[PDB]
């Protein structure tokens, strides 16, 4: 930790004396008597799990439609929004993914 | 495809929060080719793909794993006699992430360590506590290397690669198959793919220098038009297989992977006039009439 | 706004500038509130008033229980290369600083029994111990191995005009003391007087915020 | 003993080895109820109310102050006319004591202890009122 | 993070289902439903924008940002996390914008505006460093491509 | 391959001229 | 239902009569030529001679009178604007100065004595268009619907466009590309401006500045500035047990270097810096006034310096390891520029360059004499100001090397292509950040601005957010003092930053107060603060341009009084209701209690962007909740002066609404009531202007159907 | 373009010329269409626009 000198108010570091260790400073004389047990316990922050990213339950919190993608012909797929600049104007395209045991991602 | 490419994150959702770029960015460092690249990320598939606890463990094999995260608590004692770190060792997050590291492991990683130690005051007391004695030498007093000590051991790395930084598994499903793919970003896949847990044949990587340092140039050619298509194809744009398969060809057939850059450049083309409007004020010129080289007008 | 009247507490307040021109407030950020200065004796003290420099000097004793005399020995080899009377670090400096000369809201407040007394305050000096000693000694051993602007050296000078004056220390328990105590406490006029000045809030605030 | 390494963080406690707030108005009550002496220093209005500035070194001397103390309220101090309230601010946490100088003629000097102060109160003018009782 | 997911599908959901009604009740004559059938010029987003609602104002894929302390804009609350507070609009365009939804779609208007007044530069960068490598690749006639050595 | 910006360093082209129109109204040859 | 007062839209008419649209600009040079004027007079009044400290020059008082023309010889008459503009010549007036001389042995004082000649603006106090009558206008040959504000050099219009710029004297944490870093800008009122850095790099830090080489750790500062217990600085830093093992490095650094005297850190600090007396006293000058110059020292004391870098480095500790960093898109803090700030500088200089020449001149004919008198009307000239006047004018090109600063592209041609460009111009602000495509915050619409700057009103093309205009309501706060403030403050119960210590500025309780970058003190209870000041202020002792705000992440109190601030005023409301009632506003429609009375009256009252940040604001009056402390006039006031001819525009898209606001300067029409006298490059006209049917509030309140630019059909 | 001010603009412009005084179309106010659309019958015309 942070300690200090009373009489001066520079630090101290700790030093070996003649027969056993004493805690000194190079500023003022001054030499404290080392005593049954002085000790510092500090918490180090652990860490944790990590988590199984990916997967269909992840993707059931966003929200599907109902539209049939020619692949296998199955209805339930997701569609998503999003903003484009084309050439000419502003154009805003969607996003098509299939929910089905084939799970083939296109952009129309 | 490149103008109508300035768009913002395009399949950002809740579901994969990975910062990947995709865009004019990936395609300009694909054509600069540049050995550090940036967002690496590289997959691979285990050999056992039914199970996920085989999977749960050897996804904390290939991970870089501190000391200090996983060290109970630290604490430094002070009595008559000479001074000493103590760290307690905790078996129960050991068990929980399913560690192979034990206290003699963790003292084979303090003595390899980089800062100045070597083994005489390292022990171990029981069965998860090690006590460190520091000495006093070569630099100055023990206070001020036990400072020094203790902000090092959670840096001391205990297992894992050093290289590789976080790591997920992801869940593939199908028809009535389950399978789970383990993808992590690092950038030395020589060390992640010649492992036990992921099978070595089934890897892909996105580095292409490293792909060309680890695989071969001739394997390079390969990945670099995948990752092409893959960013075209995530624009609803199309281009033609030979197209890029031309491109891929032009950085490959003289020597090794070079990029499209004013470096080279000069290695691909030998001529100074087309270099007289990249470069700067005088100095190619001076320097080709100091030579005394002959251009070729072709 | 009723229930104010009820519970009142009436309390008096006396003012005495008898001593309120010899007073000052010392301040001691380093030492902890819980030990004392008062106790430890201490050798002399010097002040000047002309700018307000006082400068105290304690004495801690040369060899009890807790004390190093091999570095001890070191230090005095380093000085006498006469600050120190002995052979020994036995005397500690505390120097002073100006502080907010403008005293005019600072008083202090004696609590007796039911009667409060107010003494204004002259000046606040805050005490920080120094440690001049060994940078001379160092300066003297590295020379003895090796052989219109207002400036700094303006102020010096003017520091230097005047002379110092030196005073005794008088602690805890002493009749000097007591006397003081008396004489800053007893207010001398008991008699209830009242309309001493007269001031009416709304021209109060108008002295307070001048309109130009 | 005596001499312990004091710490910044718990200069007040400063165990190491074996902050509450408190109103005026109960510090003065639990210092009369004690029945003790003890030195307080406090801080007053600039310019106060007098017969240009008028200080507490140009007035009289004799009871010239008024204190009251409101239930469930404040303390407030008075001067017959003009209003103030009473506060504690910043908390002292150091040693702070106040001594007597004495000047002879040349040399000769009595400097006296009278004692320590660990308390510090601040006087304001509440302009609120003051501006209700100008603009009405 | 995983309330600003739950609460962002919830919002397209009912504008979803607002422009999927409004298609039951529109009629096989109007021109806007017309031309979106054709293709011409138009889309049903737009269609379910100018009818239905506008939908959610996002900015780099996000929420609108606080901007004073931790709140976007100075009416509202602190610590506010409400759809309709941080960025949400409801009403079309037929019934009329509340001045902190038209700040909020006014704020969209430029975001695309600057990705494509700036995109002219790094298309130029890319174009000059794509010609010049590539200026002398051609085919001979016995169907093989050199280079000019 | 020093860290270098391509702003900078490659200077501006007629490919970085971006052709636009906007209203700001208000050599020897033989 | 809640009591409705529709009748609060007629405040913005009242409001825009005495102030507002375009008269700001005027304000700031009538200002400019009644304040400034004498200020850097009584900045520069005495000047002496080397040779013989017998000759001095004194100045009694400056003035510029009314806008004369020095035609064939001494013939003075009056001058029009239309004939300076038809004639291409300056419209300019002499400047009289009161002058004393002492020439041989008596003293001779010459008043009225010309020195040289100023631009004045078209609608100012000092020129003859003000307080006419449009029957005089005409006489005239001059638009009566000329908003003006320009200026006439040569026979063209050139305008001044008014420039944002980042607040002086503060502490800003930023983010680079290797971690975070403070630093503070300072710039006092003498020609000396500063940036230092304080620099994090494995847990070290380090103080960078201009005049220093190397990097020397804060800690040294610490011992050099005064400080001489390691113990209290740490103290000051800060009370936690993060905070102090985040500042343990520098501890052990500091005590590894042989430097434990203020002497010795002096010593270290001369061998570590290099300018081309030892290296203490030019160490120690170097630490008193050239680093923070705007934070006086009395004498040689380094206590307040010693606290703002402490604050400083808790700052910097408080923001490493967190995610919180300053930006500067904030407007909160950005002031903006006008005409008169440029001119000031440039009237200083050139008053400076003119005493300085004819000093150097005088020298060297006293000791070389053939007469006993000396006069130094003969030996003056009037053309060096006049001339660098109207090319610094024309030009635009503002070089001051006393400044050491060089801008160009400041003032511009005034177009003339319709009614709507011409005062669309006045309303123009540029941004100092360059033509950068990798920049985009600052492009980007910043939520910070409502109702300041609109949001549509922005050019297509490259400037996409360089270039804004100003709002319907808004007021730019001049200059004052601050000496009522800061003694209102001492009677407050604001208590002396030189009593308590260090460990007393760490307790949360405890709060910081901040007068324009500079740490007036400590206060406590400063929810009772704040409101008596806002009580004071809205009292009317104090003027109503001061801004007050609160930190609870920092702990401190804003005190804002600095000229340069936006501002725009904002109805108070009860705890439910409303000040302004219908009796209130009936006296308004009859003809008394106008803008001036209703703010006497503690009616409404000016906000701050910073100050509005620590309130809550209502759009309507059915939205007036509990909570909410000011009420918002009218709400079409955020569109623009080109945004308010666009019917519908919440209808309407924003690129389309920024689009037709781009257009509205191009459309021709008819420019003004006298177009064929005036002859400009090029003109456009109409033959048959109509009126819009569907016509706007603000169409009327600029009155464009008196000056259409289009038809119906 | 996503432009209906010009229709509602058309609309009052219309309603105007035919009743004979200017029609308000600030920001955030201005008239509605149900007041107008009513106005437009008493004439003879058609309700909206056709
Ligand atoms: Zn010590
Ligand atoms: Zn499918």
């Amino acid at each position: 930790m942070l300690l200090f000198c009373p009489g001066c108010g520079n630090g101290l570091i700790v030093e070996e004396g003649q027969r056993c260790h004493r805690f000194s400073c190079n500023t003022c004389p001054y030499v404290h008597n080392i005593t049954r047990k002085v000790t510092n316990r500090k918490y180090p922050k652990l860490k944790e799990v990590d988590d199984v990213l990916g997967g269909a339950a992840a993707w059931e919190n966003v929200d599907s439609t109902a539209e049939s993608c020619p692949k296998c012909e199955h209805p339930r797929a997701y569609f998503m929004q999003l903003q484009t600049r084309s050439a000419d104007e502003p154009m805003t395209t969607f996003y098509k993914c299939c929910n089905a045991q084939c799970g083939h991602r296109w952009r129309d | 495809p490149g103008t109508q490419m300035t768009l913002k994150t395009f399949h950002f959702a809740g579901v994969a929060s990975m910062n990947i770029t995709l865009g004019v960015p990936r395609i300009k460092e694909i054509i600069n080719a540049s050995k550090a690249i940036s967002t690496p990320i590289i997959t691979a598939q285990l050999d056992k793909d039914d199970d996920a606890d085989y999977a749960r463990l050897v996804k904390g094999r290939i991970e870089k794993t501190l000391l200090g995260e996983i060290s109970e608590y630290i604490e430094e004692v002070f009595l008559p006699d000479d001074c000493f770190i103590l760290v307690k060792l905790s078996l129960e997050r050991i068990r929980l992430l399913r560690l192979e590291v034990n206290a003699e492991t963790v003292r084979y990683s303090i003595c390899t360590s980089k800062l100045r130690v070597k083994p005489g005051d390292v022990a171990v007391h029981g069965e998860a506590v090690v006590c460190v004695t520091p000495r006093e030498n070569s630099k100055s007093s023990m206070y001020y290397v036990l400072q020094f000590l203790k902000e090092d051991l959670p840096k001391v790395v205990v297992q894992g690669i050093p290289e590789v930084s976080r790591a997920v598994i992801h869940i593939d499903e199908q028809s009535g198959k389950e399978k789970y793919k383990l993808l992590v970003e690092g950038d030395n896949l020589r060390a992640v793919m010649a492992t036990h847990g992921v099978k070595g044949t089934r890897t892909t990587s996105n580095n292409t220098y490293e792909v060309e340092k680890t695989l071969g140039i001739e394997a390079a050619r390969t990945t670099i038009i995948n990752e092409i298509q893959y960013t075209m194809v995530n624009h609803g744009m199309s281009i033609d297989r030979r197209h890029v398969m031309l491109l891929s060809d032009l950085m490959t057939y003289k020597g090794e992977v070079l990029g499209i850059t004013r470096f080279g450049l000069a290695k691909m083309k030998e001529s100074v006039l087309m270099l007289a409007s990249f470069e700067k004020t005088a100095d190619h010129l001076f320097d080709a009439a100091y030579f005394g080289q002959k251009d070729s007008v072709c | 706004n009723e229930e104010d009247d009820p519970v009142v507490q009436e309390i008096d307040v006396y003012l005495a500038k008898s001593l309120a021109e010899k007073l000052y407030l010392f301040q001691y950020p380093v030492r902890p509130a819980s030990m004392t200065y008062d106790d430890i004796p201490h050798l002399s003290a010097k002040i000047k008033p002309k700018q307000q420099k006082v400068e105290l000097e304690m004495a801690i004793d040369t060899l009890n229980p807790n004390y190093c005399r091999s570095k001890g020995e070191q230090i005095a080899l380093n000085v006498d290369g006469s600050t120190y009377s002995s052979k020994l670090m036995d005397k500690q400096t505390f120097c002073s600083s100006q502080t907010t000369s403008n005293t005019s809201r600072y008083a202090a407040a004696l609590y007796r029994q039911g009667e409060l007394h107010l003494t204004p305050l002259h000046g606040i000096l805050q005490l920080r111990p120094s440690f001049s000693y060994l940078d001379k000694a160092d300066a003297k051993h590295r020379e003895r191995e090796a052989a219109r602007v207002q400036s700094y050296e303006f102020l010096q000078k003017k520091h230097a005009e005047e002379p110092w004056v030196h005073l005794h220390y008088y602690g805890l328990r002493d009749s000097r003391s007591e006397h003081e105590r008396q004489y800053l406490l007893c207010p001398g006029s008991s008699g209830v007087e009242n309309t001493e000045l007269v001031k009416s809030p709304s021209e109060y605030l108008m002295m307070l915020m001048p309109p130009s | 003993r005596r001499p312990a390494p004091p710490l910044t963080p718990g200069r007040l406690p400063s165990i190491r080895s074996r902050p509450k707030d408190v109103s005026v108005a109960e510090l003065l009550r639990e210092l009369s109820l004690t029945k003790e002496e003890e030195l307080l220093f406090l801080q007053l209005p600039d310019t106060l109310p007098g017969q240009n500035a008028c200080t507490l070194a140009d007035l009289t001397e004799g009871q010239v102050g008024k204190l009251l103390i409101r239930k469930s309220g404040r303390v407030q101090l008075l001067l017959g006319k003009v209003t103030l309230d009473v506060t504690m601010g910043t908390a002292c946490s150091f040693l702070q004591e106040l001594v007597s100088v004495g000047l002879g003629d040349s040399r000769t000097g009595e400097m006296t202890v009278l004692g320590h102060v660990k308390h510090k109160l601040v006087c304001s003018p509440d302009f609120e009122s003051l501006l209700d009782h100008k603009h009405r | 993070e995983t309330l600003e997911a739950l609460i962002l599908k919830e919002l397209s959901v009912i504008r979803d289902h607002a422009g999927s009604a409004c298609l039951r009740e529109l009629d096989k004559s109007n021109s806007p439903l017309t031309m979106a059938l054709c293709g011409s010029k138009g889309s049903f987003i737009n269609i379910s924008q100018m009818i239905a609602c506008v939908g959610q104002q996002a900015i780099s894929g996000s929420r609108v940002p606080d901007g004073f302390e931790n709140r976007s804009l100075p009416h509202f609350e602190k610590h506010s996390k409400l759809p309709a507070a941080k960025g949400f609009v409801a009403n079309s365009f037929y019934s009329g914008l509340t001045p902190t939804e038209f700040f909020f779609h006014t704020m969209a208007g430029r975001e695309g505006l600057v990705d494509t007044a700036v995109k002219t530069a790094e298309t130029g960068y890319m174009q000059r460093r794509l010609v010049k490598s590539l200026e002398d690749l051609c085919s001979q006639y016995d169907l093989t491509v050199r280079s000019s050595t | 391959q020093e860290e270098y910006d391509e702003e900078e360093q490659e200077e501006e082209n007629d490919y970085i001229n971006s052709y636009f129109e906007d209203g700001d109204d208000f050599e020897a040859t033989y | 239902p809640i009591p409705t007062v529709e009748e609060k839209w007629r405040l913005l008419p009242a409001f825009l009569k005495v102030k507002g649209l375009v008269k700001q600009h005027i304000d700031s040079f009538n200002y400019f030529i009644n304040v400034e004027i004498k200020k850097i007079m009584k900045a520069n009044e005495k000047v002496t001679s080397d040779a013989d400290p017998m000759w001095y020059l004194k100045y009694l008082n400056i003035y510029v009178g009314l806008p004369d023309v020095e035609e064939s010889f001494n013939v003075t008459r009056p001058v029009s604007p239309h004939e300076c503009r038809l004639r291409d010549m300056t419209y300019s007036a002499p400047i009289t100065v009161d002058i004393e001389y002492t020439r041989g042995s008596q003293r001779i004082i010459r008043n009225a004595l010309p020195i040289g000649r100023m631009p004045i603006m078209l609608r100012s106090s000092n020129c003859v268009l003000t307080g006419k009558t449009p029957a005089e206008f005409a006489k005239l040959n001059e638009c009566p619907l000329d908003p003006g504000g320009y200026f006439i050099v040569k026979g063209v219009e050139k305008v001044i466009l008014i420039q944002e710029q980042l607040s002086k004297n503060r502490i800003i944490v930023e983010a680079d590309r290797k971690g975070a870093v403070g630093a503070s800008v300072t710039s006092s009122t003498h020609e000396k401006k500063s940036r230092t850095n304080m620099a994090v790099k494995q847990g070290r830090f380090y103080l960078r500045h201009n005049t220093l080489s190397e990097d020397i750790p804060i800690v040294i500062i610490f011992k050099a500035m005064g400080v001489e217990s390691d113990q209290e600085i740490v103290q000051m830093i800060g009370t936690e047990e993060h905070v102090m093992a985040a500042f343990g490095p520098s501890l052990e650094e500091c005590q590894k270097a042989q430097i434990f005297t203020q002497m010795q850190a002096l010593k270290y600090i001369g061998n570590k810096v290099r300018r081309q007396k030892t290296k203490i006293e030019e160490a120690r000058e170097l630490l008193a006034s050239t680093i923070l110059t705007h934070v006086p020292v009395k004498e040689f004391n380094f206590r307040a310096k010693c606290i703002y870098t402490a604050v400083m480095v808790r700052r910097v500790i408080l923001a490493q390891g967190d995610n919180k960093v300053d930006d500067r898109d904030y407007y909160g803090n950005k002031r903006l520029e006008l005409a008169g700030q440029l001119l000031s500088l440039l009237f200083e200089d050139l008053f400076k360059k003119f005493n300085s020449e004819m000093k150097k001149i005088a020298d060297q004919v006293i000791p070389k004499q053939r007469a006993a008198q000396f006069d130094v009307v003969k030996h003056m000239r009037q053309d060096q100001i006049t001339n660098g006047m109207v090319n610094a004018i024309s030009t635009g090109n503002w070089s001051l090397k006393r400044f050491k600063m060089d801008r160009q592209g400041v003032t511009q041609v005034l177009s003339r292509l319709s009614y709507i460009s011409a005062l669309g111009m006045m309303t123009r602000i540029s941004s100092q950040f360059e033509k950068t495509r990798k920049v985009s915050g600052p492009r980007s619409l910043q939520p910070s601005q409502w109702g300041m700057l609109c949001p549509s009103d922005t050019p297509e093309g490259e400037a996409c957010g360089l270039v804004k205009n100003l709002a319907l309501m808004t007021h730019i706060t001049t200059d004052m003092e601050d000496g009522p403030i800061v003694k209102l403050a001492s009677n407050l119960g604001v208590e002396d930053v030189n009593l308590l210590c260090g460990e007393e500025l760490s307790y949360p309780n405890v709060f910081l107060v901040f007068l324009n970058g500079n740490i007036l003190g400590v206060i406590r209870d400063h929810k009772k603060l704040v409101n008596t000041f806002r009580l004071m202020r809205r009292a009317g002792y104090i003027n109503e341009f001061v801004s007050i705000s609160t930190n609870l992440t920092d702990r401190c109190v804003y005190i804002s009084s600095d000229g340069g601030r936006l501002c725009r005023p904002y109805i108070i409301v009860k705890k439910q209701k409303p000040a302004v009632t219908n009796k209130h506003m009936e006296e308004l429609a009859q003809g008394y209690r106008n803008f001036e009375d209703f703010l006497h009256e503690s009616l409404v009252e000016y906000l701050d962007v910073n100050e509005e940040n620590d309130c809550n604001i209502a759009l309507y009056e059915h939205t007036i909740n509990k909570d909410t402390t000011h009420l918002e006039i009218e709400p079409f006031t955020l569109l623009g002066v080109c945004a308010g001819l666009i019917p519908y525009p919440h209808h309407n898209q924003s690129p389309r609404n920024t689009y037709q606001c781009a257009m509205g300067k191009q459309a021709m029409g008819t420019i003004g009531y006298n177009q064929r006298n005036r002859i400009d490059t090029l003109m456009y006209l109409l033959a048959y202007p109509q009126k819009p049917m569907v016509k706007t509030k603000t169409i009327e309140l600029i009155e464009f159907e008196k000056l259409p630019a289009g038809q119906n059909a | 373009r996503m432009t209906v001010g010009k229709l509602i603009e058309l609309l009052a412009g219309k309603a105007g010329v035919l009743d004979g005084r200017f029609h308000y179309g600030t920001a955030f106010g201005g008239s509605k269409v149900k007041d107008v659309c009513e106005d437009l019958v008493r004439h003879g015309y058609n309700y909206l626009g056709k």
